[PDB]
């Protein structure tokens, strides 16, 4: 079933006690905190050789 | 609890598992903050019932 991206992250929000609100006033944020911390993943795998 | 739909005129909110649409009222939604951050805001009227009943 097809649904937006923000709203999957909201009910995802809602799955863990916080609100809809926190997602949909803070979406920029969330967007690149995700993005930030899946760009450092690939230097992280790269970088380290364990 | 649930989502907003709309069928191409109205707009109606249901449960995230079955199609049951309800006029959207004051006990179904919760106010968070004026509108004016939210990606996707679209204008429409909330029911309260309390005014229809204070016409007495
Ligand atoms: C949407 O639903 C409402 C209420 O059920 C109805 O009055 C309206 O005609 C419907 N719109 C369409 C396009 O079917
Ligand atoms: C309708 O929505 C627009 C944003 O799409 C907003 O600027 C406008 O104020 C809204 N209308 C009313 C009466 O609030």
């Amino acid at each position: 079933l097809q649904i937006p991206f923000p709203m999957q992250m909201a009910y995802r929000f809602n799955g863990i006690g916080v609100t809809q609100n926190v997602l949909y006033e803070n979406q920029k944020l969330i967007a690149n905190q995700f993005n930030s911390a899946i760009g450092k993943i690939q230097d992280s795998l790269s970088s380290t050789p364990s | 609890e649930g989502v907003f739909v709309s069928n191409g005129t109205h707009w109606f909110v249901t449960q995230r598992n079955f199609y049951e649409p309800q006029i959207i009222t004051t006990d179904n939604t919760f106010v968070s903050g004026n509108c004016d951050v939210v990606i996707g805001i679209v204008n429409n009227t909330v029911y309260d019932p309390l005014q229809p009943e204070l016409d007495s």
